[PDB]
RNA sequence: AAACUCCAUAUAUAUAAUUUUAAUUAUAUAUAAUUUUAUAUUAUUUAUUAAUAUAAAGAAAGGAAUUAAGACAAUCAUAAUGAUCCUUAUAAUAUGGGUAAUAGACGUGCUAUAAUAAAAUGAUAAUAAAAUUAUAUAAAAUAUAUUUAAUUAUAUUUAAUUAAUAAUAUAAAACAUUUUAAUUUUUAAUAUAUUUUUUUAUUAUAUAUUAAUAUGAAUUAUAAUCUGAAAUUCGAUUAUAUGAAA
RNA sequence: UUACAGACUUAAGCAGUGGAGCAUGUUAUUUAAUUCGAUAAUCCACGACUAACCUUACCAUAUUUUGAAUAUUAUAAUAAUU
């Protein structure tokens, strides 16, 4: 009934937490404005405009709600949630990375000679 | 230090109100650029816990809000 | 020739729950996250209840998920203690008891067969192969769970006297030396069997020139006689046989030694 | 430095053992082995300890004329207490039973004199 | 390696019975993914765990065939592929110079209407 | 009752204080028996 | 380099017509780069895998015959239970109308 | 435990129509050593022996993983289970701030304090390995700083390659030449030479100075650039100027 | 309580480093917060796979209240079944 962000979004299918709907959030507003925040971008720094317009383009940037920015997004642990020694080949933590790959869940991660 | 060609770092304001009536404008941008317009208007520059009323000048156009609300206290030893 | 042969060692394939190679790297993280995914819920749809009084506990292994080009097969071993009607009677083919009904909708069922909503999540065909193993002692994942699921008003308190005891006469203490030498001894017959062969179809000669470069014996059956799929198959696979276990006592850690 | 360093060993050697208990000095070695490193956490020891007295009886209220202190180290508690109590603090009797080697009274004469609580009266 | 090898000889038996004239499988060099893992200690002891990936890679040449059969070797040894293989297949078309009927971005649209808007367009005003 | 390996449990009550360290201590702490580990 | 500059000016300009390529000859920053970067929102939000996924509450109406239970679920009301016989349940949470 | 096993190394076979070229390679399989033999010497439990040296054969010289117990440590911000406490708040979201404060102290690094050592220059381009590039790697060219050009930085443009193919990327030190404060051990003006990129002679070439230079590059001023919606607290780079300690 | 041997360690030898500036971690102190990381007397509380926002766990202000889950019971909108 009262959605935490202002616009509903479905849930990720594995592991949840505060955190990772947070970024899970921005993940998919990120791509419904892409391409508007791709092009005030382009007005904005496109010398042959003129200042005027170009200005108004950096003010709707400024304007835009925080979930719509790229540099937001940051890369979790999609098991448990940490943020932090994230291995983007398997989209875990280190901790997680060598549980799963002496389990054999990785699929062609073997032990170093 | 942004760069010139990109132009002043524009944030919505509500300088129209300040112009015509006198009103402090109280603002937590502190990334704003203090443009040649608002020289002589009357600011309350959020520092994170309160907001700390400024007057710019002349010589503070080009620099950002934030440069004159300091955020941190002195620091003192208990010596 | 262990190494070399399909019936004498372990693919390194069979060492990954994820058999997949896709040269899209983000293609290739989706499937593996998918199948962590449903191998949750399938360990989720093991438990059945027919009334309360009623529940069927299946063990289900750890999925194998072999992706090929075309396909998507998940293979499981699974095990299912049969309680509800144990008897020596055919009452059981007049009726679908709740582990074939489960059974049949991974893929028998025409309109909400399990494997036709996974091929949309993976976007690919999808198979679904449940192997029954008839013994807890077979697969080191299936006897986990069943210790740590259902024995464990045996260990609650102690492991009971009777329980250990069981857990040690599941097997007859095979001489490991003897069996491991009767295996070296067959695989010696059949290496001399092929040589043999081939020395006499060499000696009784089965262009000189042609007899300097060619490499070609003669005749598949002369090579290969009395090789056949009745005396070599069986006698050269491996892993044949249970000679150690090791079972701790909450996380229950069970050690198979299959030669 | 390294000879009385394993003499202040020694003694720390001893005092590991689980609840073990601290002892008088034995040697002169052992007085200047215990000043420097066993007086720093018995002055502290005692200067919290004094501290929490002036405070919970009442600072106006906390002024011994007539003060005891025994242990095993320089008056370690008379030490504390000149400074806890300021340096215009004069009371009439201070004595201080040192329980160890006689040496220790020489070291407590020295560390004592650089109090200006206790300085012959003209 | 072990079924990268055992398809990679499948296909030849597969495209001499479609008689295409095929090369290999020439290996390629294998391609050897690393990550450490530092441990719980981290103290200068046994506190890294090494892992490693191999991708083993080979290659398989078709020559002097018609497009039909190219595909139709394709579809069967796709129709039966292994677990744990993957294929990628360049084909090469030779083709005459000058050809019968031959062989806009999201961003740039949306850019036209912005500039349209009146946020924009009272500021184009001259 | 503390020492054994049943009274790693028990809480004693003890008061905690922090006191710089003179010019002496530091030098009297400096070599292999002061300031090396023994374990 | 002896080449002049007019006549490899007119070379690069017809040239960039034939291949759809953006002559600027000043030098002007156009933004032409943003136009031209790829979209990576797809790829973006992907990252926590396929949102629709079958769920165990889909299986009630999927496979009405059978009957699953979840032991997840059940374990944490049977919890829920015993707290509440301890006395230690959870507090009635305030209504907004109030 | 060891053996075994794998890796490395040597060799053999197979594969590559030798332009995906590195065939001096790639990677599958197999073989090899835990080396072997003669001889003399010294010891021995003296024999069918060890330590030695000598001769002969050999590519042969290095690593990896590995049992179960016992006693003990860590919150694991690296996973749990219970109990316990919060439930308009100890849960959730947004804006800004903080985690970057600064007396003293400690650990670990970086750059230095000059001549067995620093700085320039080296285009038919001295000589690597291991990795990376579809949530990209970015060539050549042109423009500006900026000078003939090169070099370095950024901009413009976006070739090829999603790869034994194209790109990141002409490795660097080395080596050769030139230069180098302290150093009157220099430089310059004349003359001189069979040392000539140099010698010798006579004149000037500052004093200061236990010391900081043409060593060092901290600090700081100003201008510009890069990423990003945003660089104020609080990022990176460049130019001119500044040039601390040591 | 005796004796033996072997340890780990020891010092020896060699080659680097020990003060200065800065980088970074900790401590202490400060602070609205400077998130968290140590107490049975030798020494010793260390997260460099990237803290501008995010990360974030802390502070100030404002704001949300069955919230991300499962189930129950109602209400509707929708499609099938009957
Ligand atoms: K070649
Ligand atoms: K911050
Ligand atoms: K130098
Ligand atoms: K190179
Ligand atoms: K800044
Ligand atoms: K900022
Ligand atoms: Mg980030
Ligand atoms: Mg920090
Ligand atoms: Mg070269
Ligand atoms: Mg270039
Ligand atoms: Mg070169
Ligand atoms: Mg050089
Ligand atoms: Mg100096
Ligand atoms: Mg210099
Ligand atoms: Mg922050
Ligand atoms: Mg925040």
């Amino acid at each position: 009934g009262n959605f935490r962000f202002p616009i509903k979004t479905k849930l990720p299918p594995g592991f949840i937490n505060a955190r990772i709907l947070r970024d899970n959030f921005k993940r998919q507003q990120f791509k419904e404005n892409e391409i508007l925040v791709k092009s005030l971008k382009f007005i904005a720094r496109n010398m042959n405009l003129p200042t005027k317009l170009r200005l108004e383009a950096q003010l709707k940037l400024n304007a835009l709600p925080n979930y719509m920015r790229s540099t937001q997004i940051k890369n979790r642990c999609v098991d448990s949630g940490h943020a932090r020694f994230v291995l983007s080949d398997f989209r875990l933590c280190r901790y997680q990375f060598r549980e799963n790959a002496l389990k054999g869940n990785l699929p062609g991660v073997k032990k170093g000679i | 230090s942004r760069s010139v060609w990109k132009g002043p770092n524009i944030v919505p304001l509500p300088i129209r109100e300040a112009m015509t009536k006198g009103t402090p404008i109280r603002t937590n941008a502190r990334a704003a650029t203090i443009l040649p317009q608002f020289v002589g208007l009357k600011f309350q520059i959020h520092n994170g816990k309160e907001y700390v009323p400024i007057e710019i000048s002349e010589d503070m156009v080009g620099h950002k809000l934030g440069e004159f609300a300091p955020t941190r206290k002195r620091f003192s030893y208990t010596q | 020739g262990n190494i070399n042969n399909k019936l004498q060692h372990l693919n390194n394939m069979n060492n990954w729950n994820t058999q997949i190679y896709n040269y899209n790297k983000n293609m290739e993280i989706m499937n593996t996250m998918n199948d962590k995914l449903i191998n949750k819920l399938l360990y989720k749809m093991m438990t059945l209840k027919l009334n309360n009084m009623n529940i069927n506990k299946i063990i289900m292994s750890k999925t194998i998920n072999q992706h090929s080009l075309n396909k998507l097969n998940i293979k499981f071993y699974y095990y299912n203690n049969d309680i509800n009607n144990n008897n020596n009677n055919n009452n059981n083919n007049y009726y679908m008891n709740m582990m074939n009904k489960l059974m049949n909708i991974m893929n028998n069922n025409m309109n909400n067969n399990l494997c036709n909503i996974l091929s949309y999540y993976y976007k690919k065909k999808v198979t679904i192969e449940p192997i029954k193993l008839s013994y807890i002692y077979l697969n080191s994942d299936i006897f986990s769970k069943y210790i740590s699921l259902n024995d464990m008003d045996k260990y609650n308190n102690g492991i009971l006297t009777n329980y250990q005891r069981m857990l040690n006469n599941i097997m007859p203490k095979l001489n490991d030396h003897n069996i491991s030498m009767n295996y070296i001894n067959n695989i010696n017959n059949i290496n001399n069997n092929k040589y043999n062969n081939m020395i006499n179809l060499l000696n009784n000669n089965n262009n000189n020139y042609n007899n300097n470069n060619n490499n070609y014996i003669g005749n598949i059956n002369n090579i290969y006689n009395n090789m056949t799929i009745d005396n070599i198959p069986m006698d050269i696979l491996m892993y044949k046989y249970l000679v150690g276990w090791s079972i701790k006592f909450y996380n229950i850690k069970v050690k198979l030694n299959f030669i | 430095p390294n000879n009385l360093r394993r003499v202040a060993t020694n003694y720390y050697k001893e005092i590991q053992e689980p609840n073990s208990l601290h002892r008088p000095c034995r040697t002169k070695m052992e007085v200047d082995a215990h000043i420097a490193s066993i007086f720093l956490q018995n002055y502290g020891s005692i200067f919290q300890s004094l501290k929490e007295l002036q405070k919970r009886v009442g600072p106006d209220n906390f002024k011994p004329q007539r003060i005891l202190d025994v242990g095993y180290g320089p008056a370690t508690g008379i030490v504390a207490l000149n400074d806890i109590l300021g340096p215009n603090y004069r009371p009439d009797l201070k004595d201080a039973v040192i329980l160890g080697n006689a040496e220790m009274q020489e070291r407590a004469k020295i560390i004592l004199s650089r109090q200006l609580n206790e300085v012959v009266d003209t | 390696n072990e079924n990268l090898d055992f398809y990679s000889d499948f296909i030849l038996r597969t495209g001499y019975y479609l008689g295409i004239p095929l090369t290999g499988p020439k290996p390629l060099p294998t391609r050897r993914e690393r990550w450490t893992v530092i441990k719980s200690p981290f103290v200068h002891a046994k506190s890294k765990e090494n892992f490693e990936r191999h991708t083993h890679k080979r290659l398989i040449r078709a020559w002097d065939t018609n497009p039909e059969v190219l595909q139709m070797l394709i579809a069967y040894i796709t129709k039966h592929s292994m677990a744990g293989v993957g294929m990628k297949c360049n084909f090469f078309q030779r083709s005459e110079i000058s050809l019968d009927l031959g062989s806009t971005s999201a961003v740039g649209q949306k850019v036209l209407e912005l500039l349209d808007s009146p946020d924009f367009k009272k500021h184009l005003e001259k | 009752f503390y020492t054994h390996k049943e009274g790693k449990d028990l809480k004693f009550c003890n008061f905690q204080k922090s006191i710089k360290r003179p010019k002496f201590s530091i030098e009297l702490k400096k070599g292999k028996l002061l300031a090396t580990s023994w374990d | 380099m002896n080449v002049p500059k007019a006549r490899l000016l007119k070379v690069a300009e017809l040239s960039a017509k034939i291949f759809d390529q953006n002559f600027n000859p000043s030098g002007i920053r156009t933004g032409s780069k943003i136009l031209n970067e790829r979209l990576k929102g797809p790829s973006v939000a992907s990252y926590y895998g396929n949102p629709d996924i079958l769920k165990f509450r889909h299986l009630k109406t999927l496979y009405p015959d059978i009957e699953f239970v979840d032991l997840e679920e059940q374990y944490r009301l049977s919890m829920v239970e015993a707290k509440k016989r301890r006395g230690k349940g959870a507090p009635k949470k305030m209504k907004k109308d109030a």
